[PDB]
RNA sequence: UUUGCUCCACACAAUAUAGAUGGAUACGAAUAAGGCGUCCUUGUGGCGUCGCUGAACCAUAGCAGGCUAGCAACGGUGCACUUGGCGGAAAGGCCUUGGGUGCUUGCUGGCGAAUUGCAAUGUCAUUUUGCGUGGGGAUAAAUCAUUUGUAUACGACUUAGA
RNA sequence: GCAGUCAAGCGUUCAUAGCGACAUUGCUUUUUGAUUCUUCGAUGUCGGCUCUUCCUAUCAUACCGAAGCAGAAUUCGGUAA
RNA sequence: AGAACUGGCGAUGCGGGAUGAACCGAACGUAGAGUUAAGGUGCCGGAAUACACGCUCAUCAGACACCACAAAAGGUGUUAG
RNA sequence: GGCCAGCAUCAGUUUUGGUGGCAGGAUAAAUCCAUAGGAAUGUAGCUUGCCUCGGUAAGUAUUAUAGCCUGUG
C-alpha cells in the first residue's frame, strides 16, 4: 500500500456524564500515515463492539519503530482475509528483517498469488518465533541452515547506451 | 586422462563477502553482508567506509573477489573488528578493478589546461614507442 | 518457490572417463567412446574427485530440478552403458506364418530385411541405427538379438523394429503375429 | 586539433505533440551524451543555431541560419525542449543542429 | 554516434531489436543490419510455426497480387516487423527507410567494419535460462525460403578468411602489447599516472 | 544529321543536398562460460591475468595553419609512381615492393597574424547540370514506309529486302 | 439445429462398446417468430439454369484408435476440407 | 416496450476510451507563459524497455471498464493454504 | 530620427539545484558503551571414533585464539 509506519491507536468511546473513563482499547494498525491510521482504526471497532466514530474518540497516535533493525526475524502472520469464493484463514511466514517492512513483503505477495487487494486482507497478528525448528514451512526453513553459499546464475547488468561493442556476457 | 571437468566458477555470497554498492544514495562505496536474508536482499554494513548496517537489493549492488570470514549476523563493532586484520582495503585498492574506477574518478577531475599536458606527453610517448617497434 | 540449490552424484568405475567441457560430455570406456549434448538443460558440474562428480543446480525451480534429475539419470545410463553395454533379447512370435528377417547390406548401410510377414507380399525394410550389431541367438529357435553402445542406439532401433510390425486393420487383440521386445540385458555375459 | 567544432551536436526531432495534435512553437531537441535531466542543466539557456544550405545568395551569402535558444527539459532522457525567432521547418526531423557553449554559465 | 552503424544480427530478438531501430532510423542514425539468419524470437519453433501460416493466408480474395505480401527470405520476415513500426505513408517514413538496409549473412562491403550489438536485445540477457528460442533460420527455411545452406556456405567460408586475418592482427599487436610496456618506467610514464593515463 | 561523341585535367558558373565536420578504431563461438597471455606429452591441456560497460584505443599544440634557424633520429606521415599478391554474396577494394616530393609539436628557435573594431554559420562538406579551354579514342543504329506469317481487332510478335 | 455435464436403466453377466431418459449448462442462425433501428422523391421480390468462393458440426477417400471388432460387413471417435 | 430520482445529448466544442452524439475528465473571446485532471510511459506518439515482489507457456495465451461476449464441469499442469 | 540584435540591472510569473538554521519522534528508534541473564544453524577448548602425519563423524561444553540474543541502564 505504501512504505509502512505500525501505529499503535486507543479510543476511548466518549464518556457520558453517567459513565467516566470508558475501558479504552488499542490496536496495533498497519497503516501508511497518520489518517490512514485513525480510520483503518475505526474499521476494527465496528466489527467488534457496536460503538464507531460518530460517539467514538482517539486518545493518542503514536508511531512505533521496530526496537532492532539488526537482527533477522522469522514472523508468523495468521491472515483472515476475505476474497471471491469466500474468506479463509492463512498462516504464512516471513523471513524480513523487521516488523513494518514484513507486512509489506506481505501485500506484494498476498495481492500476487491469491489476488486479494488491499481492501479484503485483514490481519489478525504478526508474532515471531523464539526459537527456530518451531518454524512451519520448508521455504522460511529453507535458509536456517548452516553457512549458506550460493552463486547467482547467469548475471545481467542494467545498459545504458543503445550499442555496446563487445558482446557483453554474463561471467560472474 | 582424467575428468577434466573445467571450473564454471562463480564468486559465491557467503557471511562475510565484502560488497561494492555502485548506485544508490551510497554509490560507489565497499560495504560488506552482515546477515544474508533471502535468494535477493541481504544486509550489509561498509562501516569504515561510512555506509550503515541495512537491507538492500541485489539489483543495486555488485559482489568483488575480495572475502573475509565472519561469523554469522556479526553486529557492526564486531565488523570493524574483523574488518581490520583482514587487510580487506589495500586488497581492495590493490585489484585493476578500483584502479579504473579511482582512475576515471581522477580523470574527469582534470582541468583542461592539464588535459593539454597530457597531450604533449603522449607525443612524447609515441614518439619513443613508434622508435621502439622498429627493431623488435 | 525457489529450492535454492541441489545436487546428485556421479560415480566413475577405474576404466571409464568422463570429459566434460562446456556442457558438452565425451565418454571414452572399454565399449569405446559416446559423445552427448546436454547444452540445452542448462545445468552445472562440479568435480570432486574422479569417482565423485557431482551435478547441481542453484536458484531453480519445479521443472528445472525435475531436469536436473534426468540429467544425473542420462550421463549414468551411458557410463553403465560403456562398461556393461546393452543387449536385447526380441523374440519372434508367429502363428501361421513365420517371419524371415534377412540382414543385407545395401549400400553398405545395413538394412535388416522382412519377409513373409504375415504371409504378406510386401517387403519390409529398416535401416539399423549406428553402432548396434545384431546377433541371432544360439539354441533358442526364432530369437533375434540386439548388442550396441548407448541406450538411445539399442532401444530406438529395436523398438523401431518392434513397431514395423504392426498389422493393419485386423484385430489387434486375436492376431498376435509380431516381433517383440521381451528382455533387456547387458552385452557382457556376467552382467 | 583538425577538429574545429566548438559547438556540441544536436539532432532536431519531433515537435511537443499530443498524439493528435503538436504545437510548432516548442521544438524538442535531443543532446548528444545526455542522460538525465539532473546533467542536462547546463545546457540550459546555451543558444542553439539552426544551419541549412540555401539556393539564392543573400547579402553575398549562401548559407543561412534560424536563431533560437533552451528553454528547459523534456523527459527523462534527456530531450530538450527548445525555441526559436521561427519555429523549425518540420522538413527537418533528425536533421543536425549546433548547441552553441555561449551563453556560459560557468 | 558514427555514420553508418553496423549491426551484428546474431543473438538478438525480432521484436525487441526492431524496436530499437524503429527509433534509430528516426533521429538520422543510418543502420545496416547484417547477419539475419541467426536472429531469434521467443517461444519455441512450433509457435512462430503457425505464428506465420496464420499470417501466410490472408491474402486478399478477388486478386491474389495485390493483396498483402509474404516474405519468405530471412531479412525481411525482420524487415515487415520493422517497418510496421515506423510510419510509412506520408513521405517521412518513405524516405525515413532508405536510411536502412537489410541484408542475410553479409555483404560485400560491410564486413571489413566492425559489427557492433545492442545491448537491450540479446537472447543471452533477457529470455529466463531454460526458456526455449526459435533460430529465424531454421524458421524460413522451413516455410518456403530456400537459399540458408548456401547462405551457410559463405558463412562457412568468410570465417576462414577472417581466419588467417585475425592471427596477423593479434600477433601484430602481440608486439605492441609489451611494446606498451617497453617504454614504461620513464619519467614520462610517472607522469601519465600522476595525470592517470 | 553542322566538326558532333566518349574519356581525363583545367576553368567557370549555375544546380541541388532527409542532411559531414577527428577515426564506420574487420575474429568465431559460448554464454550454469570465456578472452588474453605464458608452458608442455599441444589437449573438450596446464599456469597466470583480465573482462562489472567506448565515461575506451588511436589521433589531437603551428593566420583553415604563416615565414626562415638549429638538435637527434631514421621514425610517423602527406602526395604521386612503382612492386607483386589477394579480393566476386551488391569483388571498384585491401595489402604490399621499392623509391621520389612535402610536413614534422620528438627537442630548442626567430619574425607575423590588432581597426571583422563587446557576438551574430561567418560561410574552407558534397552530388549534379551545363560552358569553354585544353589532350586522347570511335566513327552506328532503331522506327516509319514496302513485305511475310507459325503472328493478328488496331498496336505487339515473327520474317524478307542494296 | 448442434454440442456437453451427471446417470436410473437397456445392453447376456454388465451405468459408461452403443445407447441415455430424469434433469441440467451452453453454442449457432440455416427456419420460424418478437422488435421495428435504416430505406416508400422506389435498394427490382420466389425458385430453376448458370458460375466461382468460403465455413465446417465429414457423408466417401489418406492416416489411426476403440467395438457387445474372428474374417467379412458395420458402428463410435480423432488430424483433416 | 413501459416508469421514478438525478445528470447528460439534442443546443457543445477539446484531451482520453484506436474509431463512435449521450463513457471519463472538462464546459472554449483571442495570444503568451506555467501547472495539472482522465489516460498513458516497447515502437508507431510526446513520455521510465524505471524500481520492487511475485505468479503463467498455452502444437487456437493474455492484455485493463461503459465497448462489443462466454458458462456448467474436469486437470499429482502449476502455486499457495 | 526605422528594423533586428546582444549585455547589465530591475520588476511580475515561475522552474531548476545548492545550502544553512530550528523544532518535533518511545524529547527519535537504532548503531555505540556499562550491565546481568539465555540460548544455539554451539566457535573455543575437551574427548571418543573414523581417519595419509591433517581433516573429519559425536556429544560435552553457553565462551575460552568466536560471537549473538534476551533484558536494565
Amino acid at each position: 500500500m505504501a512504505h509502512f509506519k505500525e501505529y499503535q491507536v486507543i479510543g476511548r468511546r466518549l464518556p457520558t456524564e453517567s459513565v467516566p473513563e470508558p475501558k479504552l482499547f488499542r490496536m496495533r494498525i498497519f497503516a501508511s500515515n497518520e489518517v490512514i491510521a485513525k480510520s483503518r482504526y475505526w474499521y476494527f471497532l465496528q466489527k467488534l463492539h457496536k460503538v464507531k466514530k460518530a460517539s467514538g474518540e482517539i486518545v493518542s497516535i503514536n508511531q512505533i519503530n521496530e526496537a532492532h533493525p539488526t537482527k533477522v526475524k522469522n514472523f508468523g502472520v495468521w491472515v483472515r482475509y476475505d476474497s471471491r469464493s469466500g474468506t479463509h484463514n492463512m498462516y504464512k511466514e516471513i523471513r524480513d528483517v523487521s516488523r513494518v517492512a514484513a507486512v509489506e513483503t506481505l501485500y506484494q505477495d498476498m495481492a500476487a498469488r491469491h489476488r486479494a487487494r488491499f481492501r479484503s486482507i485483514h490481519i489478525l497478528k504478526v508474532a515471531e518465533i523464539e526459537k527456530t525448528a518451531d518454524v512451519k514451512r520448508q521455504y522460511v526453513k529453507q535458509f536456517l541452515t548452516k553457512d549458506l553459499k550460493f552463486p547467482l546464475p547467469h548475471r545481467v547488468q542494467k545498459s545504458t547506451k543503445t550499442f555496446s561493442y563487445k558482446r557483453p556476457s554474463t561471467f560472474y | 586422462t582424467d575428468s577434466i571437468v573445467k571450473a564454471s566458477n562463480w564468486r559465491l555470497v557467503e557471511v562475510g563477502r565484502v560488497v561494492l554498492i555502485k548506485k544508490g544514495q551510497s554509490a560507489g562505496k565497499l560495504a560488506a553482508i552482515v546477515e544474508i536474508i533471502d535468494q535477493k536482499k541481504v544486509l550489509i554494513d561498509g562501516p569504515k567506509a561510512g555506509v550503515p548496517r541495512q537491507a538492500i537489493n541485489l539489483g543495486q549492488v555488485v559482489l568483488t573477489p575480495l572475502t573475509f570470514a565472519l561469523p554469522r549476523g556479526a553486529r557492526t563493532a564486531t565488523v570493524s573488528k574483523k574488518w581490520a586484520a583482514a587487510a580487506v582495503c589495500e586488497k581492495w585498492a590493490a585489484s585493476s578493478w578500483a584502479k579504473k574506477i579511482a582512475q576515471r574518478e581522477r580523470r574527469a577531475a582534470l582541468t583542461d589546461f592539464e588535459r593539454f599536458q597530457v597531450m604533449v606527453l603522449r607525443k612524447q610517448k609515441r614518439y619513443t614507442v613508434k622508435k621502439a617497434l622498429a627493431k623488435a | 518457490m525457489k529450492y535454492i540449490q541441489t545436487e546428485q552424484q556421479i560415480e566413475v568405475p577405474e576404466g571409464v572417463t568422463v570429459s566434460i567441457k562446456s556442457r558438452i560430455v565425451k565418454v571414452v570406456g572399454p565399449r569405446g567412446t559416446l559423445t552427448k549434448n546436454l547444452k540445452h538443460i542448462d545445468v552445472t558440474f562440479t568435480k570432486v574427485n574422479n569417482q565423485l562428480i557431482k551435478v547441481a543446480v542453484h536458484n531453480g525451480g519445479r521443472k528445472h530440478v525435475a531436469a536436473l534429475r534426468t540429467v544425473k539419470s542420462l550421463v549414468d545410463n551411458m557410463i553403465t552403458g560403456v562398461t556393461k553395454g546393452y543387449k536385447y533379447k526380441m523374440r519372434y512370435v508367429y502363428a501361421h506364418f513365420p517371419i524371415n528377417v534377412n540382414i543385407v547390406e545395401k549400400d553398405g548401410a545395413k538394412f535388416i530385411e522382412v519377409r513373409n510377414f504375415l504371409g504378406d507380399k510386401k517387403i519390409r525394410n529398416v535401416p539399423v541405427r549406428d553402432g548396434v550389431t545384431i546377433e541371432f541367438s544360439t539354441n533358442v529357435k526364432d530369437e533375434i538379438v540386439l548388442s550396441g553402445n548407448s541406450v538411445e542406439d539399442v532401444s530406438q532401433n529395436a523398438a523401431d523394429l518392434q513397431q514395423i510390425c504392426r498389422v493393419r486393420n485386423k484385430d489387434i487383440r486375436k492376431f498376435l503375429d509380431g516381433i517383440y521386445v521381451s528382455h533387456k540385458g547387458f552385452i557382457t555375459e556376467d552382467l | 586539433a583538425e577538429s574545429h567544432r566548438l559547438y556540441v551536436k544536436g539532432k532536431h526531432l519531433s515537435y511537443q505533440r499530443s498524439k493528435r495534435v503538436n504545437n510548432p512553437n516548442v521544438s524538442l531537441i535531443k543532446i548528444e551524451g545526455v542522460a538525465t535531466p539532473q546533467d542536462a542543466q547546463f545546457y540550459l539557456g546555451k543558444r542553439i543555431a539552426y544551419v541549412y544550405r540555401a539556393s539564392k545568395e543573400v547579402r553575398g551569402s549562401k548559407i543561412r541560419v534560424m536563431w533560437g535558444k533552451v528553454t528547459r527539459t523534456h523527459g527523462n532522457s534527456g530531450v530538450v525542449r527548445a525555441t526559436f525567432r521561427n519555429n523549425l521547418p518540420a522538413k527537418t526531423f533528425g536533421a543536425s543542429v549546433r548547441i552553441f557553449l555561449y551563453p556560459s554559465n560557468i | 554516434v558514427e555514420p553508418v552503424v553496423v549491426i551484428d544480427g546474431k543473438g538478438h530478438l525480432v521484436g525487441r531489436l526492431a524496436s530499437v531501430v524503429a527509433k534509430q532510423l528516426l533521429n538520422g542514425q543510418k543502420i545496416v543490419v547484417v547477419r539475419a539468419e541467426e536472429l531469434n524470437i521467443s517461444g519455441e519453433f512450433f509457435r512462430n510455426k503457425l505464428k506465420y501460416h496464420d499470417f501466410l493466408r490472408k491474402a486478399t480474395a478477388f486478386n491474389k497480387t495485390r493483396g498483402p505480401f509474404h516474405f519468405r527470405a530471412p531479412s525481411r520476415i525482420f524487415y515487415k516487423a520493422l517497418r510496421g513500426m515506423v510510419s510509412h505513408k506520408t513521405a517521412r517514413g518513405k524516405a525515413a527507410l532508405e536510411r536502412l538496409k537489410v541484408f542475410e549473412g553479409i555483404p560485400p562491403p560491410y564486413d571489413k567494419k566492425k559489427r557492433v550489438v545492442v545491448p537491450q536485445a540479446l537472447r543471452v540477457l533477457r529470455l529466463k535460462p531454460g526458456r526455449k528460442y526459435t533460430t529465424l533460420g531454421k524458421l524460413s527455411t522451413s516455410v518456403g525460403w530456400k537459399y540458408e545452406d548456401v547462405v551457410a556456405k559463405l558463412e562457412a567460408k568468410r570465417k576462414v578468411s577472417s581466419a588467417e586475418y585475425y592471427a596477423k592482427k593479434r600477433a601484430f599487436t602481440k608486439k605492441v602489447a609489451s611494446a606498451n610496456a617497453t617504454a614504461a618506467e620513464s619519467d614520462v610514464a610517472k607522469q601519465l599516472a600522476a595525470l592517470g593515463y
